[PDB]
């Protein structure tokens, strides 16, 4: 019982800024 | 601090690069609420994307 | 010259101060490949940080 994930951007997570 | 705390409302198993896997009840730190539906989160020593509709700010 | 040319592999929307916003296909001049995952880039008359994993040297 969950919503569908939003459409993806096909990209890596940005590196930590912190 | 490092970001806001959210609770996973549902289980999610990572499908693509750099997504987090989590379970309902996990507390995730959201570092950024990026546009496009996927937020930069952190859980269990991994940083990665979290689907924004899966989490509730706590 | 002013630095190396890189191509943005993905869209990125600036989340914090002094980050560049860019789209996949943008050519960014990388002035410095700073340690810590964010490089000093320039695009469209703005200098700012670019996430290093978002660009490919061309």
């Amino acid at each position: 019982a969950k919503p569908v994930p939003p459409p993806r951007g096909a990209k890596p997570a940005p590196p930590p800024r912190t | 601090g490092p970001g806001i705390q959210v609770k996973a409302l549902y289980d999610y198993d990572a499908q693509t690069g750099d997504e987090l896997t989590f379970k309902e009840g996990d507390t995730i730190i959201v570092h950024q609420k990026d546009p496009a539906g996927w937020w930069e989160g952190e859980l269990n020593g991994k940083r990665g994307w979290v689907p924004a509709n899966y989490v509730q700010d706590i």
